[PDB]
């Protein structure tokens, strides 16, 4: 996350971190339930084997509230293509259930029509992660969050060098130096409504980070609600 | 549902030209048919205090 603020105690409880063999974070995820994690499909082709850590806020010192979970089933959307980055979504079924506690809680999955009419029409959403704090910077040690404005669809289709599909949406700032970045991918994009946070996007991609005239691209969760529901039953 | 989300805490539907509120998993609709009450500890979408 470039810019933004540090997630304080209990502020981003749905954040999950995908860790490789070196126990190093490389992508984010969103806690959907005690057994399921939502992430980006491209994050899978980015590591041999991996586990999921929940409850962490500082990858350095050990708080004691952190918990690691092995993945039992990986459900990657069959239409995802590195060629277009379309259908960038995946669901992970954990081998053991997550124990909700301070800094560990699921984000709510909204209903499609309501989400499109009430959530995505909101002024802003919130993105979070342990990603780089600078385009060329390094992986963040502390979990950060950033309020990102929803961007007009035509406005960002023009701003993108690549095709923005109906399964994607843009959020962020045109010139302001705040945006998600590498390392945040697969993480949560949530929208607050009456003090309740609903998952609305999956950090997907962008041309560089916080670059002028460019926005952050996210997978539109509403476009996959049925797919997610089906993945969570099998 | 176009007027302040039908006064619903969460989901709002306009069935038979009438507001019908509903909630996400882990919540039960209150007696007033509008508020959503957590069915237990750590309801979805809520920042944690303890
Ligand atoms: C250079 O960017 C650097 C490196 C990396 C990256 O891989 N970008 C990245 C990915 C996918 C496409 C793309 C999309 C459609 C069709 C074809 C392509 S293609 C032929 O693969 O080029 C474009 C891209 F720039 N990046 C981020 O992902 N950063 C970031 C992530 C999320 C958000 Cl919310 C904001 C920022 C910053
Ligand atoms: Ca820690
Ligand atoms: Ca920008």
């Amino acid at each position: 996350i470039v810019g933004g603020q540090e997630c304080k105690d209990g502020e981003c409880p749905w954040q999950a971190l995908l860790i490789n063999e070196e126990n190093e974070g490389f992508c984010g995820g969103t806690i959907l339930s005690e057994f399921y994690i939502l992430t980006a499909a491209h994050c899978l082709y980015q590591a041999k084997r991996f586990k999921v850590r929940v409850g962490d806020r500082n990858t350095e010192q050990e708080e004691g509230g952190e918990a690691v979970h092995e993945v039992e089933v990986v459900i990657k959307h069959n239409r995802f293509t590195k060629e277009t980055y379309d259908f960038d979504i995946a669901v992970l079924r954990l081998k053991t259930p997550i124990t909700f506690r301070m800094n560990v809680a699921p984000a709510c999955l909204p209903e499609r029509d309501w989400a499109e009419s009430t959530l995505m029409t909101q002024k802003t959403g919130i993105v979070s992660g342990f990603g780089r704090t600078h385009e060329k910077g390094r992986q963040s040690t502390r979990l950060k969050m950033l309020e990102v404005p929803y961007v007009d669809r035509n406005s960002c289709k023009l701003s993108s060098s690549f095709i923005i599909t109906q399964n994607m949406f843009c959020a962020g700032y045109d010139t302001k130096q705040e945006d998600a970045c590498q390392g945040d991918s697969g993480g949560p994009h949530v929208t607050r409504f009456k003090d309740t946070y609903f998952v609305t996007g999956i950090v997907s991609w962008g041309e560089g980070c916080a670059r002028k005239g460019k926005y952050g691209i996210y997978t539109k969760v509403t476009a996959f609600l049925k797919w997610i529901d089906r993945s969570m039953k099998t | 549902c176009s007027l302040d989300n039908g006064d619903c805490d969460q989901f709002c539907h306009e069935e038979q030209n009438s507001v019908v509120c509903s909630c996400a998993r882990g919540y039960t609709l209150a007696d007033n048919g509008k508020a959503c009450i957590p069915t237990g500890p750590y309801p979805c979408g809520k920042q944690t205090l303890e």
